[PDB]
Protein backbone atom coordinates (compact mmCIF):
# COMPACT_ATOMS: atom_id res chain seq x y z
CA UNK A 1 0.00 0.00 0.00
CA UNK A 2 2.96 2.18 0.74
CA UNK A 3 6.16 2.99 -1.48
CA UNK A 4 9.60 4.64 -1.07
CA UNK A 5 10.50 7.52 -2.95
CA UNK A 6 14.50 8.38 -2.20
CA UNK A 7 16.15 11.87 -3.19
CA UNK A 8 19.37 12.54 -4.47
CA UNK A 9 20.45 13.49 -1.24
CA UNK A 10 19.14 10.45 0.47
CA UNK A 11 15.55 11.99 2.01
CA UNK A 12 13.18 8.96 1.78
CA UNK A 13 9.69 10.12 1.15
CA UNK A 14 6.71 7.37 1.97
CA UNK A 15 3.85 7.76 0.00
CA UNK A 16 0.85 5.67 -0.98
CA UNK A 17 1.31 3.49 -3.79
CA UNK A 18 -1.89 4.98 -5.39
CA UNK A 19 -0.55 8.56 -5.31
CA UNK A 20 2.89 7.18 -6.85
CA UNK A 21 1.06 5.50 -9.68
CA UNK A 22 0.27 9.24 -10.80
CA UNK A 23 3.73 9.01 -12.40
CA UNK A 24 4.13 6.64 -15.09
CA UNK A 25 7.62 7.27 -15.42
CA UNK A 26 7.38 6.25 -11.22
CA UNK A 27 4.73 2.97 -12.05
CA UNK A 28 7.46 1.88 -14.32
CA UNK A 29 10.23 2.00 -11.89
CA UNK A 30 7.77 0.07 -9.73
CA UNK A 31 8.02 -3.62 -11.61
CA UNK A 32 13.02 -3.73 -2.69
CA UNK A 33 10.64 -3.06 -5.93
CA UNK A 34 8.71 -0.92 -3.45
CA UNK A 35 11.25 1.26 -2.95
CA UNK A 36 12.58 3.48 -5.64
CA UNK A 37 16.03 5.95 -5.89
CA UNK A 38 16.19 9.44 -7.72
CA UNK A 39 19.60 10.02 -8.01
CA UNK A 40 18.77 13.62 -10.06
CA UNK A 41 16.24 14.78 -7.66
CA UNK A 42 16.85 16.58 -4.34
CA UNK A 43 14.72 16.62 -1.71
CA UNK A 44 13.40 19.94 -1.97
CA UNK A 45 12.10 19.08 -4.72
CA UNK A 46 10.84 15.05 -4.69
CA UNK A 47 9.10 16.76 -1.25
CA UNK A 48 6.87 19.02 -3.83
CA UNK A 49 6.02 16.53 -6.30
CA UNK A 50 4.93 13.93 -3.58
CA UNK A 51 2.40 17.65 -2.49
CA UNK A 52 1.19 17.56 -6.06
CA UNK A 53 0.16 13.49 -5.48
CA UNK A 54 -1.53 14.35 -2.89
CA UNK A 55 -2.72 17.30 -4.70
CA UNK A 56 -3.63 15.20 -7.65
CA UNK A 57 -5.46 12.39 -6.17
CA UNK A 58 -7.32 14.67 -3.59
CA UNK A 59 -9.34 17.38 -5.94
CA UNK A 60 -9.08 14.96 -9.80
CA UNK A 61 -13.16 14.27 -10.01
CA UNK A 62 -14.07 17.00 -7.34
CA UNK A 63 -16.58 19.28 -8.04
CA UNK A 64 -15.28 21.54 -4.89
CA UNK A 65 -13.45 24.95 -5.81
CA UNK A 66 -9.90 23.75 -6.53
CA UNK A 67 -6.98 26.02 -5.51
CA UNK A 68 -4.11 26.66 -7.16
CA UNK A 69 -1.29 24.39 -6.81
CA UNK A 70 1.59 26.67 -5.93
CA UNK A 71 5.10 26.68 -6.78
CA UNK A 72 7.87 29.25 -5.34
CA UNK A 73 9.97 30.64 -8.41
CA UNK A 74 12.98 28.86 -6.57
CA UNK A 75 12.28 25.88 -7.68
CA UNK A 76 10.38 26.12 -10.70
CA UNK A 77 13.39 25.06 -12.96
CA UNK A 78 14.01 21.65 -11.28
CA UNK A 79 10.30 20.89 -10.28
CA UNK A 80 9.99 21.48 -14.07
CA UNK A 81 12.47 19.06 -15.11
CA UNK A 82 11.29 16.47 -12.31
CA UNK A 83 7.65 16.50 -13.58
CA UNK A 84 9.20 16.26 -17.26
CA UNK A 85 11.27 13.31 -15.84
CA UNK A 86 8.23 11.75 -14.34
CA UNK A 87 5.71 12.40 -16.83
CA UNK A 88 2.89 13.83 -14.33
CA UNK B 1 -16.72 23.78 -39.03
CA UNK B 2 -17.68 21.05 -36.72
CA UNK B 3 -17.44 22.92 -33.20
CA UNK B 4 -20.39 25.85 -33.36
CA UNK B 5 -23.25 27.39 -31.78
CA UNK B 6 -26.52 26.82 -33.14
CA UNK B 7 -28.44 29.95 -33.79
CA UNK B 8 -31.44 28.60 -32.09
CA UNK B 9 -32.87 32.45 -30.99
CA UNK B 10 -34.30 30.86 -28.12
CA UNK B 11 -33.16 32.97 -25.04
CA UNK B 12 -31.09 31.44 -22.01
CA UNK B 13 -29.85 32.95 -19.11
CA UNK B 14 -26.56 32.28 -17.12
CA UNK B 15 -24.16 33.18 -14.10
CA UNK B 16 -20.56 32.84 -15.01
CA UNK B 17 -19.41 32.34 -11.69
CA UNK B 18 -15.52 32.42 -11.50
CA UNK B 19 -14.63 30.07 -9.09
CA UNK B 20 -10.62 30.63 -9.76
CA UNK B 21 -8.18 32.79 -8.66
CA UNK B 22 -7.13 33.75 -12.79
CA UNK B 23 -8.88 36.41 -14.49
CA UNK B 24 -11.78 34.72 -17.09
CA UNK B 25 -11.92 35.26 -20.79
CA UNK B 26 -15.55 34.13 -21.79
CA UNK B 27 -15.24 32.88 -24.81
CA UNK B 28 -18.33 32.24 -27.60
CA UNK B 29 -17.88 29.95 -30.51
CA UNK B 30 -19.96 32.12 -33.27
CA UNK B 31 -22.22 30.36 -35.95
CA UNK B 32 -18.59 29.71 -38.45
CA UNK B 33 -17.12 28.42 -35.24
CA UNK B 34 -14.64 31.25 -34.59
CA UNK B 35 -13.78 32.22 -31.26
CA UNK B 36 -15.38 35.43 -30.01
CA UNK B 37 -13.50 36.81 -26.98
CA UNK B 38 -16.57 38.34 -24.40
CA UNK B 39 -15.52 41.23 -21.21
CA UNK B 40 -13.39 39.44 -18.20
CA UNK B 41 -14.10 38.66 -15.18
CA UNK B 42 -11.71 39.31 -12.19
CA UNK B 43 -11.05 36.87 -9.69
CA UNK B 44 -14.27 35.69 -7.47
CA UNK B 45 -16.62 37.44 -9.52
CA UNK B 46 -19.47 36.94 -11.22
CA UNK B 47 -21.67 37.76 -14.22
CA UNK B 48 -25.18 37.80 -15.44
CA UNK B 49 -25.07 36.33 -18.87
CA UNK B 50 -27.71 36.65 -21.80
CA UNK B 51 -26.96 33.69 -24.37
CA UNK B 52 -29.01 31.19 -26.38
CA UNK B 53 -29.56 27.46 -26.05
CA UNK B 54 -26.94 25.45 -28.17
CA UNK B 55 -24.37 28.45 -28.11
CA UNK B 56 -20.84 26.97 -26.99
CA UNK B 57 -18.54 28.70 -24.89
CA UNK B 58 -15.47 27.90 -23.28
CA UNK B 59 -13.12 30.17 -20.76
CA UNK B 60 -9.08 30.30 -20.52
CA UNK B 61 -6.75 33.19 -18.45
CA UNK B 62 -7.13 36.19 -19.51
CA UNK B 63 -3.45 37.00 -19.45
CA UNK B 64 -1.97 33.21 -20.65
CA UNK B 65 -5.17 31.64 -22.25
CA UNK B 66 -4.25 28.66 -20.02
CA UNK B 67 -7.81 26.38 -20.06
CA UNK B 68 -9.97 26.18 -17.65
CA UNK B 69 -13.04 24.33 -16.84
CA UNK B 70 -16.45 25.13 -16.79
CA UNK B 71 -18.95 22.89 -14.95
CA UNK B 72 -16.18 20.49 -14.52
CA UNK B 73 -15.48 19.97 -18.76
CA UNK B 74 -14.33 21.80 -21.12
CA UNK B 75 -17.87 23.36 -22.95
CA UNK B 76 -20.45 24.84 -21.85
CA UNK B 77 -23.80 24.95 -23.52
CA UNK B 78 -27.12 27.26 -21.76
CA UNK B 79 -29.66 24.70 -21.42
CA UNK B 80 -33.50 25.71 -21.46
CA UNK B 81 -34.53 28.09 -18.10
CA UNK B 82 -33.94 29.83 -12.70
CA UNK B 83 -30.72 31.05 -14.75
CA UNK B 84 -28.22 28.07 -15.28
CA UNK B 85 -24.95 28.00 -13.44
CA UNK B 86 -21.78 28.12 -15.18
CA UNK B 87 -18.88 27.48 -12.67
CA UNK B 88 -15.50 28.78 -14.14
CA UNK B 89 -12.41 26.58 -11.80
CA UNK B 90 -8.98 25.43 -12.33
CA UNK B 91 -8.48 21.80 -13.85
CA UNK B 92 -6.22 19.44 -12.11
CA UNK B 93 -3.12 20.86 -14.62
CA UNK B 94 -0.47 18.25 -14.43
CA UNK B 95 2.74 19.49 -12.55
CA UNK B 96 4.39 19.93 -16.13
CA UNK B 97 2.13 22.09 -17.23
CA UNK B 98 2.06 24.08 -14.18
CA UNK B 99 5.87 24.52 -13.80
CA UNK B 100 5.47 25.50 -17.65
CA UNK B 101 3.10 28.13 -16.36
CA UNK B 102 5.27 29.55 -13.71
CA UNK B 103 8.56 29.77 -15.71
CA UNK B 104 6.44 31.31 -18.42
CA UNK B 105 5.26 33.89 -15.77
CA UNK B 106 8.43 34.92 -14.89
CA UNK B 107 10.49 34.91 -17.90
CA UNK B 108 10.17 37.19 -20.60
CA UNK B 109 9.71 35.26 -23.79
CA UNK B 110 12.93 36.20 -25.72
CA UNK B 111 14.95 34.70 -22.31
CA UNK B 112 13.76 31.04 -22.52
CA UNK B 113 16.99 30.45 -24.72
CA UNK B 114 18.97 31.43 -21.79
CA UNK B 115 17.35 29.17 -19.16
CA UNK B 116 19.81 26.17 -18.38
CA UNK B 117 17.08 23.79 -19.47
CA UNK B 118 17.26 20.67 -22.13
CA UNK B 119 16.40 22.07 -26.01
CA UNK B 120 12.69 19.96 -25.53
CA UNK B 121 11.92 21.65 -22.26
CA UNK B 122 12.46 25.60 -24.62
CA UNK B 123 10.00 24.11 -26.89
CA UNK B 124 7.40 23.41 -24.34
CA UNK B 125 7.80 26.71 -22.97
CA UNK B 126 7.52 28.80 -26.52
CA UNK B 127 4.28 26.43 -27.29
CA UNK B 128 1.91 28.67 -25.33
CA UNK B 129 -1.43 27.69 -24.89
CA UNK B 130 -3.95 28.56 -27.88
CA UNK B 131 -7.69 28.55 -28.09
CA UNK B 132 -7.43 28.15 -31.91
CA UNK B 133 -5.10 24.48 -31.04
CA UNK B 134 -7.48 23.07 -28.13
CA UNK B 135 -10.40 23.59 -31.14
CA UNK B 136 -8.48 21.88 -33.63
CA UNK B 137 -7.44 19.49 -31.05
CA UNK B 138 -11.53 18.78 -29.62
CA UNK B 139 -12.53 19.09 -33.41
CA UNK B 140 -10.65 15.52 -34.23
CA UNK B 141 -11.60 13.86 -31.16
CA UNK B 142 -14.84 13.96 -33.17
CA UNK C 1 -12.81 16.02 7.27
CA UNK C 2 -9.71 15.14 6.00
CA UNK C 3 -6.36 16.44 6.91
CA UNK C 4 -2.99 16.04 5.06
CA UNK C 5 0.63 15.26 6.67
CA UNK C 6 3.94 14.53 6.51
CA UNK C 7 5.09 12.57 9.67
CA UNK C 8 9.07 13.47 9.26
CA UNK C 9 11.80 12.03 11.60
CA UNK C 10 15.21 12.79 10.62
CA UNK C 11 15.77 12.42 6.90
CA UNK C 12 12.76 9.72 6.84
CA UNK C 13 9.22 11.85 5.59
CA UNK C 14 5.47 9.81 5.18
CA UNK C 15 2.87 11.68 3.50
CA UNK C 16 -0.49 10.58 4.56
CA UNK C 17 -4.15 11.93 5.17
CA UNK C 18 -6.04 10.93 9.01
CA UNK C 19 -9.14 12.67 10.55
CA UNK C 20 -9.30 15.79 12.23
CA UNK C 21 -11.55 14.19 14.40
CA UNK C 22 -8.87 11.17 15.08
CA UNK C 23 -6.27 10.57 17.83
CA UNK C 24 -2.50 11.54 18.10
CA UNK C 25 -2.50 8.07 19.17
CA UNK C 26 -4.71 6.63 16.29
CA UNK C 27 -2.03 8.02 14.03
CA UNK C 28 0.62 6.89 15.79
CA UNK C 29 -1.14 3.50 14.72
CA UNK C 30 -0.39 4.55 11.12
CA UNK C 31 3.25 5.24 12.12
CA UNK C 32 3.54 1.72 13.27
CA UNK C 33 1.78 0.40 10.35
CA UNK C 34 4.67 1.67 8.08
CA UNK C 35 7.73 2.00 10.19
CA UNK C 36 7.50 -1.24 12.20
CA UNK C 37 7.64 0.82 15.56
CA UNK C 38 4.50 0.73 18.27
CA UNK C 39 3.08 3.50 20.05
CA UNK C 40 5.00 3.71 22.94
CA UNK C 41 8.08 3.63 21.02
CA UNK C 42 7.25 6.88 19.47
CA UNK C 43 6.89 10.72 20.29
CA UNK C 44 4.54 12.83 17.74
CA UNK C 45 5.31 16.85 17.76
CA UNK C 46 3.79 19.92 16.39
CA UNK C 47 6.86 22.08 16.55
CA UNK C 48 8.93 21.60 19.41
CA UNK C 49 5.46 21.12 21.55
CA UNK C 50 5.05 16.87 22.32
CA UNK C 51 1.61 15.74 21.87
CA UNK C 52 -0.79 14.21 23.76
CA UNK C 53 -2.03 10.68 22.81
CA UNK C 54 -5.64 10.75 23.49
CA UNK C 55 -6.24 14.74 22.17
CA UNK C 56 -7.46 14.80 18.31
CA UNK C 57 -5.57 16.27 15.28
CA UNK C 58 -7.97 19.07 15.26
CA UNK C 59 -7.23 19.94 18.91
CA UNK C 60 -3.39 19.47 17.69
CA UNK C 61 -3.87 22.30 15.19
CA UNK C 62 -4.18 20.45 12.36
CA UNK C 63 -7.14 21.51 10.14
CA UNK C 64 -8.48 21.88 6.63
CA UNK C 65 -6.70 25.40 6.85
CA UNK C 66 -3.57 24.38 8.11
CA UNK C 67 -3.47 20.79 6.64
CA UNK C 68 -3.66 21.10 2.83
CA UNK C 69 -2.95 18.69 0.08
CA UNK C 70 -0.52 20.98 -1.32
CA UNK C 71 0.66 22.42 1.59
CA UNK C 72 0.92 19.38 3.93
CA UNK C 73 1.29 20.37 7.93
CA UNK C 74 4.61 18.49 9.62
CA UNK C 75 4.27 16.33 12.00
CA UNK C 76 7.66 15.41 14.22
CA UNK C 77 8.09 12.03 15.31
CA UNK C 78 10.67 10.50 17.32
CA UNK C 79 11.55 6.97 18.36
CA UNK C 80 13.21 5.29 21.61
CA UNK C 81 16.13 3.63 21.43
CA UNK C 82 15.96 0.83 24.81
CA UNK C 83 15.44 3.13 27.54
CA UNK C 84 14.78 6.59 26.44
CA UNK C 85 13.39 8.63 23.99
CA UNK C 86 16.14 10.59 21.53
CA UNK C 87 15.61 14.36 20.76
CA UNK C 88 13.13 15.20 17.66
CA UNK C 89 15.66 15.65 14.90
CA UNK C 90 13.95 16.78 11.37
CA UNK C 91 16.75 17.01 8.70
CA UNK C 92 15.76 20.04 6.05
CA UNK C 93 15.69 19.36 2.98
CA UNK C 94 17.75 20.67 0.60
CA UNK C 95 17.94 24.55 -0.39
CA UNK C 96 17.46 25.51 -4.11
CA UNK C 97 20.31 27.19 -6.18
CA UNK C 98 20.00 30.61 -6.55
CA UNK C 99 17.44 32.23 -8.78
CA UNK C 100 19.10 32.60 -12.10
CA UNK C 101 18.85 36.45 -13.44
CA UNK C 102 16.82 35.85 -15.69
CA UNK C 103 14.19 35.24 -13.41
CA UNK C 104 13.77 39.10 -12.00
Amino acid sequence: MYVKLISSDGHEFIVKREHALTSGTIKAMLSETNEVNFREIPSHVLSKVCMYFTYKVRYTNSSTEIPEFPIAPEIALELLMAANFLDC
Amino acid sequence: PVLRSVNSREPSQVIFCNRSPRVVLPVWLNFDGEPQPYPTLPPGTGRRIHSYRGHLWLFRDAGTHDGLLVNQTELFVPSLNQPIFANITLPVYTLKERCLQVVRSLVKPENYRRLDIVRSLYEDLEDHPNVQKDLERLTQER
Amino acid sequence: MDVFLMIRRHKTTIFTDAKESSTVFELKRIVEGILKRPPDEQRLYKDDQLLDDGKTLGECGFTSQTARPQAPATVGLAFRADDTFEALCIEPFSSPPELPDVMK
